[PDB]
């Protein structure tokens, strides 16, 4: 068990529905909802 | 107004800090009443109250 702490609280009013990811052209990243 | 929630606010003024006396206090938006004393409790670097 390990807890997550806050970092940033950006007050920007955009709406987000889809995202993406970068690769620095052995990679593995997991996604949950 | 009513767009891009408030980000340009006026300056906020401050006063002196007193201890061991019944004083009304407003710590960054928390209103109350009581006597303020130093404490040995330790928070985490991101916790406020
Ligand atoms: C969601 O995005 C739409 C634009 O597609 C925008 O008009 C609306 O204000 C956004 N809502 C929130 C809560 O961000």
């Amino acid at each position: 068990f390990s807890a997550l702490e806050p970092l940033v609280d950006l007050p920007i009013g955009i709406n987000i529905t889809r995202f993406q990811t970068l690769l620095a052209l052995a990679a593995a990243y997991y996604v949950g909802y | 107004l009513l767009h891009a929630p408030a980000t340009v606010c006026g300056p906020k003024k401050s006063t002196n800090l007193v201890k061991n006396k019944c004083v009304n206090f407003n710590f960054n938006g928390l209103t109350g009443t009581g006597v303020l004393t130093e404490s040995n409790k330790k928070f985490l670097p991101f916790q406020q109250f």
